[PDB]
């Protein structure tokens, strides 16, 4: 019937998040473009709150990510359109 | 600059320095994409990328 | 030489039993499973639960990795251009994983 | 636009009530010494803030007065990166030895606060100036007068066990950055912890 | 044709990100990428500037947007989730505690030395308070036993 | 595409272990298995990688659950459950334990 | 230990079969970008 | 399921001692039969 | 969707603190469970 | 050894078919290659 807290999860937060280096395996560090690690606990300040029997999903809209595929295509088609034009015209002078 | 493992804040290794003509196509190109100086090509300025 | 131990045997109405045997030999392992961690060391796994490193996977980085001339078969060999072989562990220093 | 924005304010005011367990074990003026927990009784923890904003951890230690009954002696300590240097009040009317220098508390045998460092304010010693504590306290650069005022007129001692009923002060850090927002003429406003 | 090759090139860079976006519709912790293009135009004292067109598209940056994602339920203590600002601190080896890198999910457990690890066992750090302490006391990062 | 079939991987991994989930529904003391994966990313020394996409979706592990499966009732002393933590203990052969 | 029960499976029937529309769903997006990358490398193939 | 299913066997063990109660209503030296129940909750380290 | 499996979740929670009091209709001593929630919204520097 | 069971083959149908579209892929990019050469010896053989 011992009831101790054995610590507390450490909480890093940088101030720019954009800038964070992309590591392997959902995971990043930090590099000259992204501050200094600021540790603190949850829940103080600026920081977020910890909520255990939980998980993050991934943050995508498939919605949204299907849309960017097709206009993707589309812009690539255009510019495979544009480098076919190109390459008629070339071919175009060397018959003369 | 490049990064090292284990340090943050990546070490600077050397200092790029480009030069510029008043007439570049004064230069005698000696081949192999390299180019020398001659006397219509003006003095060689030297300075840091991005700076006069 | 053998030791045996007999005193705990009995003589009852039940019929012939073999209730206890125990040994202390040992004879071999055999390899069962084969896994490789992020330091490139080799585990393998034996039928007697015995886990053992075998070894670990050789990691050789030159400075000038253009410059390696090229054999048959996706194989390079070092020249004075490549540098030296820097022979290392991975995810050491400049190494990989 | 700043991860932190406001005014400091220093700690100046102090207001203390708390329950004292008339039912705990004796203990010996003399022989306070913070770095023993069984030489005390009760210990709690609070947080104050210099002229600048810096955070600085405020224990104060409870001990039960053996000589004489229903008094208890309060003693203050103020921790800096370097240690916990104990804080002495100047006119306190609890002494010990080793120059630490608390305050006493009298209570009535209906459990009603009696008396106050017989009848003083509590005002301490300047936190920051060598020149009037023994244990200046580093404040990096803030004001090193600062004084603080501790406000105990509501501390009650009954038979329930130590209690800290309330607990108000008037310090002031810093805020947040935690949410941007820009409006249809282009001002940037944002929102702070404070 | 070099401006057509850099406008399929953009269109390739996009379709990668995306497609590297859909295949982590899956994992925890995963944040999109957006990527951003920008123009290519430089004249010399030598060419007549208007008479002349631009030069392409260049990629600028792959963003790495990291707004908050959706949460799942297991019920399970030793997951954990960041509802807000911030990272957890995990470190590949049990002594260094400089050695370490931000993550945001939660999938955690004990390993036989009772430490609490991730899927890699790259340990979680933690600060340590006493068991009747109250705030953090020594703010310094280690492995949480 | 490898990104894209990356994915298509992770997700048929995810099919495969869910249908392994579903199939043991009925059988006396399964655990269910989660499926969880972690992205790709790698560089270089020559490779930029200001200006680099992702490497797609790696599996992590499929994890083996716990948590404790519901009771049925048969009135039969030769039936046993461990209610809480722990597991039986059962050996192939009687001699050796 | 209690004698007279057995442990049953300790899944949720519900949540399966949500998951399985869910991995359908990853399964099929993921596809569908597949097919996307094969019509662009057919598109420069046809120059 | 295993909920329901729980409270089915149990309102049928009442049942059957019940009708066991009712059916020796004739019979000498019967002493009667009462049928008392517990709840169930399995405490593991996870499932919070 | 995420949303909807929440709401599916907390349906079922509900349904499995009913199917539990049902059940121990007839134990000695039972008390009932009730099952309450609370909203999820996630407050972030973006977003807006 | 286990009686009253078979094995199938270790195959995977998504992956065999993906792995098809693959080496279609492949093959015709090497085809165009051999048309650009067939292509370059014909210039050079109208002179």
């Amino acid at each position: 019937g011992e009831n101790v807290t054995l610590g507390r999860v450490a909480l890093v937060r940088v101030p720019n998040e954009q800038g964070l280096d992309k590591k392997g395996g959902t995971q990043w560090d930090s590099t000259q473009f992204s501050g200094d690690k600021i540790w603190g606990e949850s829940n103080k300040g600026s920081f977020g709150t910890i909520n255990n029997g939980m998980l993050e999903q991934s943050n995508i809209d498939m919605t949204q990510e299907l849309v960017d595929l097709i206009s993707a295509q589309r812009n690539f088609q255009a510019n495979s359109r544009s480098l076919e034009v190109h390459n008629q015209l070339q071919q175009n002078i060397l018959q003369i | 600059s490049v990064r090292v493992r284990g340090q943050q804040d990546n070490q600077v290794v050397g200092q790029l320095t480009i030069t510029d003509f008043v007439n570049p196509g004064g230069l005698e190109p000696i081949g192999q994409n390299l180019y020398l100086p001659t006397g219509a090509s003006g003095d060689p300025q030297e300075g840091v990328p991005g700076l006069d | 030489t053998l030791n045996f131990g007999l005193g705990s045997a009995t003589q009852f109405a039940a019929p012939f039993e073999l209730t206890k045997f125990d040994e202390d030999g040992a004879t071999t392992g055999f390899l069962t499973k084969v896994d490789f961690d992020e330091n490139g060391s080799v585990m393998g796994t034996y039928s007697n639960g015995e886990n053992v490193t075998l070894g670990r996977v050789a990691l050789v980085r030159v400075p000038n990795e253009q410059g390696l001339d090229k054999k048959g078969g996706t194989q390079w060999d070092s020249t004075q251009f490549s540098g030296d072989k820097i022979w290392g562990e991975s995810n050491k220093g400049s190494f990989g994983t | 636009i700043p991860a932190e924005f406001g005014k400091p304010k220093q700690t100046a005011n102090i207001e203390v009530g708390v329950n004292l367990p008339a039912n705990g074990d004796l203990k010996d003026p003399t022989q306070f010494d913070f770095s023993d927990p069984d030489t005390y009784n009760r210990s709690t923890s609070s947080t104050i803030y210099d002229s600048m904003g810096q955070s600085y951890k405020l224990t104060t230690y409870y001990l039960k007065d053996q000589t004489q009954p229903n008094t208890w002696n309060t003693y203050y300590t103020v921790t800096d990166k370097e240690g916990e240097k104990p804080l002495n009040v100047a006119a306190g009317d609890a002494q010990t030895p080793t120059g630490h220098v608390g305050h006493t508390m009298k209570f009535n045998n209906d459990g009603t606060l009696a008396s106050l460092n017989n009848g003083q304010p509590i005002t301490s010693v300047a936190l920051g100036d060598p020149a009037t504590n023994t244990t200046p306290v580093d404040m990096n650069g803030a004001d090193p007068a600062q004084t603080l005022n501790f406000g105990l007129g509501s501390a009650t001692q009954f038979a329930a066990p130590f209690e800290l009923t309330k607990f108000d002060e008037d310090g002031a850090t810093t805020g947040f950055l935690t949410k941007v927002d820009f409006d249809e003429n282009g001002s940037v406003m944002g929102t702070y912890s404070n | 044709s070099y401006v057509s090759l850099s406008g399929l090139s953009a269109a390739q860079l996009d379709l990668n990100t995306t497609s590297n976006n859909i295949a982590n519709a899956n994992t925890y912790g995963f944040k999109e990428s957006r990527a951003e293009f920008a123009d290519v135009y430089s004249n010399s004292l030598f060419t007549n500037a208007k008479t002349t067109p631009g030069g392409g598209a260049q990629a600028s940056q792959v963003a790495q947007q990291f707004h908050e994602g959706s949460s799942i339920y297991t019920n399970n203590p030793m997951d954990l989730r960041v509802s807000g600002t911030g990272f957890f601190a995990v470190a590949k080896e049990r002594l260094t505690p400089q050695q370490n890198e931000l993550t945001r999910n939660g999938a955690f457990h004990l390993n036989k030395e009772n430490y609490m690890v991730t899927a890699n066992d790259e340990f979680l750090l933690g600060y340590q308070v006493d068991p009747s302490s109250g705030e953090v006391s020594s703010y310094e990062p280690q492995p949480i036993n």
